[PDB]
């Protein structure tokens, strides 16, 4: 494709204006990290549960993240900043979306339906119409026109890394969408194969192995610990014969850095 | 399910 | 809103009511949208989410320039620039005497210019026909009416039932395929370039069924060697009827080799081979574009 070195470069333009603060957990008087994750969670069933792509996931939780860094919000409302995000993401990302009753279903009636479209409205104001987001999602997609062969098993396991991110604000808002992307590609693919981050993408993106090194890190530990998370909802997700089971994949003991 |  | 007066309704559209008016400050004048919060149905229509987030993206003397974005309590109102007509009534007001040459050769290229920025962009417009492009009287024209636009960041998924008017739709949505591509945008603008010069559709087809067979006498049938992999398409049939490209200088006669070459090169079947536009832009068609007004 003619543009799809300008789509790249415009991607990398616009993860940086769709960044979240890094540390605007702490000054969130009410809510936290660990209460982040079990939201976060939780999007990941109600996406099962409506059969809703992957990349609605990821809008989602960048819009929830741009607006929580502006705003305080008590626990007790941090579902309804979630519910209201995964509607927008769904009428922004998906052919047809569910009903706002339908978001209203998946809360067991803790908010009305009048309070859903009213927080819509509010995280339209929020983060000033600005939906169109790159996500991890989205950099794996284009990288994954650089692998030779095709390898699905290794698409599915990056997929999954990528996913596994989106739960722990601590470390990942410290990373661009392009660099998480990255080191999961190399790290689900040095998994499968033993191979390493592919030439092809250092020129493309310009990005070493080796500036990759602190995210690789990171996302080593939390595939090592995935099993003993507080969260299952991703790993449950990744058995499915759909991602060829990668969940149940063994990580590897060492990065060999 | 509600929730924290 | 309060520093804003209507001035007269000036069609219907995606969002219903559109009103031209007047900054009663500035003296600009504006084309507003009207949403209507119905806070008892869905919120804002994904219309409008995709209209507004991507125009703040697209910057371009060939997009229409979404001004303002109004909010209440109960109502969204869109300000964009004002336009005072679309392609499709100029076409008629045109037709008999038809539109001069020098102006369709100005108008696609300024339309292959807003194309090429919405794709770089990764944005698809998805709905390019007549009524979405507007013009003004000095001789601009702009793609508008963005509401069923699409981020392809991730390859944008097909509507299994299509919405989006029979005429302008590309083979490959026709035979089902599971996404779309650029492409799409290049086969609608190629229909509408036929279409300004012959002053008729090129392809005025009755049902799904009826539009693949009216490209097909015109095109002739594709086959796996014009199109590797057609015969692979989900709706696909081998029953189809087998009928012979038919000869392209009789399907746009007042077009000189240069408009053939190009709207063939639109109009190829394969997505993969179809020229992009930017590839467009550079087509000695264009050579001596110039920038008249229309009548």
């Amino acid at each position: 494709p003619d543009y799809h070195e300008d789509i790249h470069t415009y991607l990398r333009e616009m993860e940086v204006k769709c960044k979240p603060k890094v540390g605007y957990m702490k000054k969130q008087p009410d809510i936290t990290n660990s209460m982040r994750a079990i939201l976060v969670d939780w999007l990941v069933e109600v996406g099962e549960e409506y059969k809703l792509q992957n990349e609605t996931l990821h809008l989602a939780v960048n819009y929830i993240d741009r607006f929580l860094s502006s705003m305080s919000v008590l626990r007790g409302k941090l579902q309804l900043v979630g519910t209201a995000a995964m509607l927008l993401a769904s009428k922004f990302e998906e052919i047809y979306p569910p009903e706002v009753a339908e978001f209203v279903y998946i809360t067991d009636d803790t908010y009305t339906k009048k309070q859903v479209l009213r927080m819509e409205h509010l995280v339209l104001k929020v983060l000033t119409f600005d939906l169109a987001a790159p996500t991890v999602n989205q950099f794996l997609t284009q990288y994954f026109l650089h692998q030779q062969p095709a390898n699905c098993k290794v698409e599915s396991l990056a997929m999954f890394l990528g996913e596994l991110s989106l739960i722990d604000a601590d470390p990942y808002l410290k990373y661009l969408p392009s660099v998480i992307a990255g080191a999961a590609f190399h790290l689900a693919l040095y998994t499968v194969t033993g191979q390493s981050w592919p030439e092809s993408l250092i020129r493309k993106t310009g990005y070493t192995l080796e500036s990759l090194k602190p995210c690789l890190m990171d996302l080593h530990q939390t595939y090592l610990k995935a099993p003993q998370h507080a969260q299952q909802s991703i790993r449950e997700k990744y058995k499915n014969s759909k991602y060829h089971g990668v969940s149940l994949l063994n990580p590897p003991e060492t990065l060999n850095l | 399910r509600r929730x924290f | 809103m309060e520093n804003f007066q209507k001035v007269e309704k000036i069609g219907e559209g995606t969002y219903g009511v559109v009103y031209k008016a007047r900054n009663k400050l500035t003296g600009e004048v504006v084309a507003l949208k009207k949403i209507r919060l119905d806070t008892e149905t869905e919120g804002v229509p994904s219309t409008a989410i995709r209209e507004i987030s991507l125009l703040k993206e697209l910057n371009h003397p060939n997009i229409v320039k979404l001004l303002d974005v109004i909010h209440t309590e109960n109502k969204l109102y869109l300000v964009f620039e004002f336009l005072h007509q679309d392609l499709k009534k100029f076409m008629d007001a045109s037709a008999l005497t038809g539109i001069p040459l020098p102006l369709i050769k100005s108008y696609l290229f300024q339309l292959l210019q807003g194309l090429a920025f919405c794709h770089s962009h990764r944005v698809l417009h998805r709905d390019l026909k007549p009524q979405n492009l507007l013009i003004n009287t000095e001789g601009a024209i702009k793609l508008a009416d963005f509401g069923l636009a699409r981020a392809f960041g991730v390859p944008v998924r097909t509507y299994t039932h299509e919405v989006v008017t029979l005429w302008y739709r590309a083979p490959e949505i026709l035979l089902g395929c599971k996404y779309y591509s650029t492409a799409v945008d290049i086969w609608s603008l190629g229909c509408i370039f036929a279409e300004m010069v012959t002053r008729r559709a090129l392809f005025p087809g009755d049902s799904e069924i009826d539009q693949l067979f009216r490209i097909f006498r015109t095109l002739g049938t594709p086959d796996e060697v014009v199109w590797p992999g057609v015969t692979s398409m989900p709706d696909y049939k081998p029953s189809f009827p087998k009928w012979a490209r038919q000869d392209f200088s009789k399907v746009v006669p007042p077009l000189d080799e240069d408009g053939r070459s190009l709207l063939s090169q639109m109009l190829h079947y394969d997505p993969n081979k179809r020229i992009s536009a930017k590839a467009a832009l550079a087509h000695p068609f264009f050579q001596d574009v110039t920038k008249p007004v229309p009548h």
